[PDB]
């Protein structure tokens, strides 16, 4: 019973690392979209 | 403003309810002529809105006539008429369904009323056939039925290598020991030796 | 019964083993060494080239199609009632057995309330043995039930007017032709008053005329034709607060 | 299980090794010489039925144990999963050295698949009434002819019409066709700069 | 230029075994032998190939042999020539109201097989008749009611001159009471070619399809507008330029540009899409009953018709008043109204003038003013050529 | 003409905002579609 | 002239927005590139 | 843009002429011609590759078709050399090699 408890803790720590990487992917996509948006705002400011 | 000609307006004023005497009553064909004269002056959007309105009006005419005259005596309302003719006459004109899906919905509502014995005299030995023993989980809708029949013909689509009905304890123990984010060759070889 | 069920099981498994090896997707495949079932020629001989005839998904001909589900549904469901019963499907819905299982009945997006109106008007059209036009003719003059008379050309005309001239502003502006327009006819334009409904409303009722008008308007004589509030409210589609 | 768990963690070069332990389209080398088989699991070579009575429950694994060819096709579609995820992993990097690798994985998957059945399909249906297709006598004659098939029945030679005309027809599965469509879509995107 | 020389050359039965060598290689018609070889030789799809070829294979498993309302039937034993019989259905009046399909299938020479499925069985009639456009009752069966959604088969004898010319089979369910008789009619026309000239004309038809991207019955209709007997020519290519130029130049549709190029309103519908006829006249079925291009005389002056169904359908289809339809008919005849017959050749050219107003963003009354001061004042658009 | 070109470049900036909102919606939608992961349900099984 | 100088200073403000979006993108990108750390995989090894 | 269009048109002319007249008889389509001549004739004109990388892709597709025995008559003892025993992990692409 102790060994399957610690196997549960192992797999739970693996899953929290996977969800951590998924949230990092969210943040990376947000930063990429915002830098494209700022580049296009630089384009409309060059036109102005 | 009506999209018609002034003789059309004269024909519409000729449909006066109470006027002078010696003028005859307008016939049904006269109202039909004025109907097509007004309807030919509409564009496509107004004609679609008109046809939707006319469907929603002819359903409450025809359903009331049908419930009154020709129907079984047990039908007294439009909900009982949906319960009988298995199609809903209270639906708006903007809901769309193909014909075989409407027949599927009709026979499914028939089965749902026949299993709970809302009907008159349900044959009780029919109620325990294999199609109706598997009704509630599988045969009640199309998607679960099609899933079961595809699982019969193509079991390859529903097998995963991770879970299985009847796998042993050592199989589960390998699955526990191998459920990580990081799988080296040494980790998987130690798991296989274990 | 157990012998029959074992026999049905081993017919299904044999059909599965034949048809799962005749799949044309598994034909041109590399090193997937599948031998045919050695009953495939026998299956194509008993059933006329059936293992040769495979079907793209989404088709009406498929064994997984909604027509196949509808077919199995009708096979199993047509036996809850005896054929003499009014709740049997062939008596309550004669259309549904003669439905052609074509691709257009599977794919074409028509509206419900069009199928419902076709069903109701076909049943009325069969019960009167007339045309669609004769159904609409007698439905324009029918006085026996509530929510009827229904003059369909009048309804189409008044709604075409209200789609063109909502609020009746041509009556408001053009006053000399508005003098030629009857105010009660303008009421019939603006709200739902049929010509036969106008003949219901405008007729005078004397104690001599009354037993005739009760037959023209209700059916029988003998005042006790409702006997409750619920029958009054169901005859006219009323609420309790409205009644 | 090891293969699937290595796909899910994208350790691809070991996932492909653990799929070589069952199926290798490039043959097997035993004592330096290439062998004549391609399946490293001998109840997949001989169709060795594990499971009598597989229809007592809705288990895809039970039906696939009744004839192990479904395990064979499942192995093939798992190798297709691996090849298309190699191509997708190389194809999201957007370097032209990796676009060639992506195209090579996709071409390897299509050359394992072969040619999609396109003109061999039917588009052919004598369109019955719903009363005709739901005939109980026809279903009886189908099951009778199936038992007549399994007892070999000498093929009675009296030519009769197809009384089984309204039967619904067998269907190719969604998943393999989905692999065909996703591979032709990937190569369409690769033969442009999509 | 060499593709132009492929398209423009005429094919006689003398010239055909030479043109088959210039265009394919060998003689001996069996050079494809399958649908896949046809589709691979031209880079066709199956849906694209089914626009051209529907052979008599696969007959046993269907009840509808027509695909895209056409059926080619190659017959053997014709002195080893393997002549092909293409029959095209044209779907005339009351087809979609009263029946699922109606098909004419050749068994042998002067021996046909009329196949139909009735939509909405009619019990009280019992008198099945079948004539060809008020001429003679070909098949007639007293005491017969075709029940709904059932595939019927009737042997019918039709001579070659009747079927190579346009025949219109007319299915009657009459009741013996002098009350109403229900009509539903469909049009058939066969074309018979030897196998060599059939392959050559199919070759240049598919090459026109992949040159221009134009529909095969679009090009059937531009060649039927100009010629008969399917002679692809310079005039066909000029009119085919003009349909694409009008479809691109104005923002108009395909048959919309066809009617401007002296074609009629097309009655060809498919299971994919409805015909231009029923899209123009019958998509909102007006009073439930539908429109039929019958040769019915109708006075288009705005007070003297009293046939409100046909005239209201024309007002809805052409987006026009009474007065406005009347001047639309006066423009097509140089300020006169001879006789309006309600033919398809009158509904077309009553629709041409409305298009001439609409594609230039003119009102028909503005079109009347502008033609009143043009050099086209009282000219008759009814009697124009293609170039006029 | 330059006013109209400024409108065009502002449209491109808003489209590249929409792409990031779409990436967030698809990512949180596929996170919401799976309640628990395979390893998360495995850890539940192990604690039970 | 001062209108044009205001356009220039607004360009410098948007460029210094772009620098921060770039720093976020590079930082979350290098966080996403390493799934787990060295110590995180070491802890997985220890639980196993 | 004209030269790109003309390349995309001359490929479907020349490949059809080549499949028709001079080719092995087993080639019937453009996909089989990519399978044979090891270069893709269906690629657009905007995809660019140097010549040695195209030759690498050609011989790699040749090896991938020869190991799975899609070819005519593959020499089976060649298939178990050390370069092809190490193909799948190392020698299949340039970077791992």
């Amino acid at each position: 019973a102790s060994a399957t408890r610690i196997a549960a803790d192992k797999i739970s720590q693996s899953e929290i690392y996977r969800r951590r990487r998924q949230e990092w992917e969210i943040q990376r996509n947000n930063a990429e979209a915002e830098i494209k948006q700022i580049d296009a705002q630089l384009a409309t400011l060059a036109v102005r | 403003t009506l999209g018609i000609t002034p003789d059309g307006v004269a024909a519409l004023i000729k449909l006066k309810y109470v006027g002078e005497p010696e003028t005859p009553m307008p016939t049904f064909d006269d109202w039909q002529a004025a109907s097509t004269l007004l309807q030919a002056g509409l564009n496509s959007q107004q004609s679609d809105q008109l046809q939707a309105w006319l469907d929603e009006a002819t359903t409450t005419a025809a359903s009331a006539y049908y419930i009154k005259n020709g129907a079984p005596q047990q039908i007294k309302s439009r909900d009982e008429l949906y319960s009988y003719l298995l199609i809903d006459n209270q639906v708006s004109a903007q809901v769309k369904t193909t014909r075989v899906a409407e027949a599927i919905a009709s026979i499914q509502l028939y089965v749902n009323r026949a299993l709970n014995n809302v009907e008159g005299k349900v044959s009780k030995p029919v109620k325990t056939r294999q199609f109706f023993c598997d009704w509630e989980t599988y045969n009640r809708r199309y998607s679960t039925w099609a899933g079961v029949s595809e699982l019969a013909y193509y079991p390859e689509n529903y097998i995963d290598p991770t879970i299985r009905i009847g796998q042993t304890g050592m199989m589960n123990n390998l699955l526990q020991q191998l459920s990580q984010s990081q799988l080296n060759i040494d980790t998987v070889e130690d798991s296989f030796k274990n | 019964y157990q012998q029959a069920h074992q026999e049905s099981k081993q017919n299904k498994l044999e059909e599965l083993r034949i048809l799962s090896r005749a799949n044309p997707q598994l034909a041109n495949i590399t090193n997937l060494n599948i031998t045919p079932s050695t009953l495939n020629n026998s299956y194509n001989s008993w059933f006329y080239g059936r293992a040769h005839r495979f079907v793209k998904p989404g088709s009406i001909a498929s064994i997984f199609s909604p027509a196949a589900y509808l077919t199995e549904l009708y096979r199993e469901a047509k036996d809850f009632h005896p054929d003499n019963s009014q709740y049997h499907l062939n008596k309550r819905r004669p259309d549904i057995a003669s439905l052609a299982l074509t691709q257009n009945n599977m794919d074409e997006e028509i509206s419900t309330l069009s199928l419902s109106n076709e069903l109701l008007l076909h049943n009325i059209q069969t019960l009167e043995k007339t045309d669609y036009n004769g159904v609409m003719k007698m439905l324009s003059t029918y006085r026996q039930t509530g929510m009827t008379p229904y003059h369909l050309p009048y309804e189409s005309a008044r709604q075409a007017i209200l789609l063109q001239d909502k609020n009746l502003t041509a009556f408001s502006r053009n006053t000399d032709v508005a003098e030629l327009m009857d105010p009660t006819s303008l009421l019939a334009i603006k709200t739902d008053i049929s010509p036969e409904l106008y003949q219901i409303l405008v007729e005078e009722i004397t104690p001599e005329n009354s037993t005739e008008l009760m037959k023209k308007n209700f059916g029988t004589d003998d005042v006790l034709i409702f006997k409750s509030y619920a029958s009054l409210a169901r005859y006219y589609d009323l609420s309790y607060d409205e009644l | 299980m090891v293969f699937q768990r290595l796909l899910q963690e994208q350790n691809f070069t070991e996932s492909t090794r653990w799929l070589r332990y069952i199926w290798n389209p490039a043959g097997y080398s035993v004592q330096g010489e290439m062998q004549d088989y391609y399946w490293n699991v001998r109840p997949l070579e001989e169709d060795t039925s594990w499971n009598a009575n597989p229809l007592d429950s809705v288990d895809p694994d039970a039906v696939a144990q009744h004839d192990p060819m479904h395990y064979k096709v499942a192995t093939f579609m798992k190798m297709l999963d691996l090849l298309i995820t190699r191509g997708d992993s190389a194809y999201r990097q957007l370097e032209r050295d990796t676009l060639n690798e992506a195209k090579m994985w996709y071409v390897q998957a299509l050359t394992l698949l072969g040619d999609e059945p396109y003109f061999s399909l039917d588009n052919d249906w004598s369109e019955p009434r719903l009363e005709e297709a739901a005939s109980q006598t026809m279903r009886h004659h189908y099951q009778h002819k199936m038992l007549q098939l399994r007892q070999r029945a000498a093929l009675p030679t009296k030519r009769t019409a197809n009384s089984l005309t309204a039967l619904f027809l067998p269907q190719i599965n969604k998943k393999l066709q989905g692999y065909w469509q996703t591979l032709t879509q990937r190569l369409y995107n690769l033969r442009h700069n999509l | 230029p060499e593709l132009y020389q492929i398209l423009v050359e005429e094919i006689t039965p003398e010239n055909s075994t030479e043109l088959m060598k210039k265009n394919f290689g060998t003689d001996d018609v069996l050079i494809f032998k399958s649908y896949a070889s046809l589709a691979r030789y031209y880079d066709l799809s199956y849906d694209e190939l089914s626009l051209f070829v529907n052979l008599s294979f696969g007959k046993k498993n269907t009840n509808q042999q027509y695909k895209n309302e056409q059926l080619i039937t190659l017959v053997n034993d014709g002195n080893d020539t393997a002549t092909a019989r293409l029959i095209k259905r044209t779907r005339k009046d009351f087809y979609d109201s009263h029946l699922n399909y109606a098909e004419l299938i050749p068994i042998k020479e002067n021996e046909y097989k009329y196949n139909f499925s009735v939509k909405k069985t009619e019990p009280d009639h019992l008198d099945f008749r079948l004539q060809n456009g008020d001429k003679e009752y070909i098949y007639q069966d007293k005491n017969f009611v075709p029940i709904a959604n059932t595939h019927y088969s009737i042997p019918i004898k039709l001579t070659t001159e009747q079927i190579t010319n346009g025949i219109t089979l007319r299915l009657w369910r009459v009741k013996p009471n002098p009350s109403d008789a229900i009509n539903a009619n469909a049009h058939f026309k066969m074309m018979e070619f030897p196998g060599d000239i059939f392959l050559l004309k199919l070759n240049k038809a598919i090459r026109l399809y992949k040159a221009t991207g134009i529909s095969p019955e679009d090009i059937w209709q531009v060649i039927e507008s100009i010629y008969d007997d399917l002679t692809i020519d310079s005039n066909v290519l000029g009119k085919l330029f003009y349909v694409q130029y009008y479809m691109q130049h104005y923002n108009i549709s395909v048959s919309d540009a066809l009617v401007l190029c002296h074609s009629d309103i097309s009655q060809y519908s498919t299971k994919q899409q409805p015909s231009h006829f029923t899209m123009l006249f019958n998509t909102p079925l007006l009073n439930g009953q539908e429109f039929s291009a019958d040769n019915t005389k109708l006075d288009l002056t705005p007070g003297e018709s009293k046939n409100h169904f046909y005239l209201g359908i024309m007002k809805r289809a052409f987006r026009v008043n009474d007065t406005e339809l009347y001047t639309l008919w006066k423009l097509a005849n140089g300020g006169t109204n001879p006789e309006f017959m309600c033919s398809i050749e009158n509904l077309s050219l009553l629709y041409r003038v409305r298009l001439l107003a609409d594609i230039h963003h003119l009102t028909v009354n503005e079109l009347s003013m502008l033609l009143s001061v043009s050099p086209y004042v009282n000219t008759k658009i009814a009697l124009f050529s293609d170039t006029a | 003409d330059k006013v109209m070109a400024e409108i065009d470049a502002d449209k491109l900036a808003l489209q590249e905002s929409r792409h990031g909102a779409q990436s967030r919606f698809d990512s949180f939608n596929t996170l919401y579609d799976e309640d628990v992961n395979a390893g998360e349900k495995q850890a539940m099984d192990l604690y039970l």
